[PDB]
């Protein structure tokens, strides 16, 4: 159920945490490309991207983005003036699509000012869903340039899923959705003198997993405290779930069709 | 619309005294993008700290990972200090073993 996404970020007065422009791409959870207002170059962020992709690709998209850098600066400057905004403000953009296991494809295009939804593109009606009066005046200017709306529609509808398919055939990790979890259960002392059972799963891929604790077969969601799925750095993930031990408990885990139950001594 | 980050300190591999590892500090779901993150060892700041590719979720709220190679000693006390626009005083999150 793989996906390809590219974002753009623009910031007004960044006193440290600059630069004013950043653009990063991802195939699923993997960074693939990078660009920023400092290093005015598109670069690979994966090894299978360095190989496979001809230097023509990088050169063409470096020129393109250098221009998208200038547009972003203009588009943002304009926004703060239609509001009565002064200081530092954030402008974000996102494209990309998904390839659902059935064969059906999706695709989105969104914009945000100060982390709030500003403009949403509906590719099936070549329309923009404007949040306020400012967005509506920008939306109006965009809707008159029809060939752009068609370029965008077609990029999602065709070019995007084609590119994702190419990136996935440079996958021996991306396409590979089998790296099984390594589950272990260890008693902790959460509070003195309270003991808690901890189920810890690590080293799995892809990051979609499910784990729970069960008292005598009954699952008790209100007594369970779940942990988030976290990145490890080595390309695999970790997660946990805990239960408060009172004065028969078992741990359950599902991952890429594999089902496992662990029982405490 | 500003969001306070969610700080989480943990190790790449399960903890073992004397063996090498990595201390991760996963900062997520905050707005705006300016975040100062430092890894600590017995109060002192760790000089060599590498960090991940900044990304933003669909809620436009950014997330980063900061990590450092380390050999967990028996007595060593590790933590993560974080300051944002939403924080008046930096939050320090101790590593749990
Ligand atoms: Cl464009």
């Amino acid at each position: 159920t793989h996906s390809l996404r590219y974002f753009r970020l623009g910031v007004s007065d960044p006193i440290h945490g600059v630069p004013e422009f950043i653009s990063v791409g991802y195939v699923d959870s993997h960074p693939i490309t990078t660009y920023d207002s400092v290093t005015r170059q598109k670069e690979p962020r994966a090894p299978w991207m360095a190989e496979n992709l001809a230097p023509d690709h990088w050169e063409r998209y470096t020129q393109l983005l250098r221009g998208w850098q200038q547009m972003f600066k203009v588009e943002l400057k304009r926004l703060q003036r239609h509001y009565n905004h002064s200081g530092s403000h954030t402008y974000q953009r996102m494209i990309g699509c998904e390839l659902l296991e059935d064969g059906s494809t999706t695709g989105f295009l969104q914009y945000a000012y100060d982390g709030q939804d500003f403009l949403i593109f509906n590719k099936d009606t070549l329309s923009w869903l404007a949040v306020d009066n400012v967005a509506h005046t920008i939306k109006q200017a965009w809707e008159a340039n029809q060939h752009e709306l068609l370029y965008q529609k077609n990029w999602l509808e065709e070019e995007c899923i084609a590119w994702l398919k190419r990136f996935l055939e440079y996958g021996k990790d991306t396409l590979q959705r089998t790296e099984p979890p390594l589950v272990r259960v260890n008693r902790k002392e959460t509070f003195p003198g309270v003991t808690a059972l901890f189920c810890k799963a690590h080293g799995f891929y892809p990051p979609e997993i499910y784990m729970t604790w069960m008292k005598n077969g009954e699952e008790i969601v209100q007594e369970i405290d779940y942990g988030d799925i976290l990145p490890s750095g080595d390309g695999t993930y970790q997660a946990w779930a805990s239960i408060e031990l009172d004065p028969l408990y078992s741990c359950h885990v599902e991952h890429s069709g594999v089902h496992m139950v662990l029982q405490v001594p | 619309i500003q969001r306070t980050p969610k700080i989480q300190v943990y190790s790449r591999h399960p903890a073992e005294n004397g063996k090498s590892n990595f201390l991760n500090c996963y900062v997520s779901g905050f707005h705006p993008s300016d975040i100062e993150v430092d890894l600590l060892k017995n109060g002192e700041r760790i000089e060599k700290v590498e960090h991940s590719d900044l990304s933003f979720s669909k809620d436009w709220s950014f997330y980063l990972l900061y990590y450092t190679e380390f050999t967990p000693t028996e007595k060593d006390e590790y933590a993560c200090r974080v300051n944002h626009v939403t924080l008046s005083q930096p939050k320090i999150v101790k590593w749990d073993r």
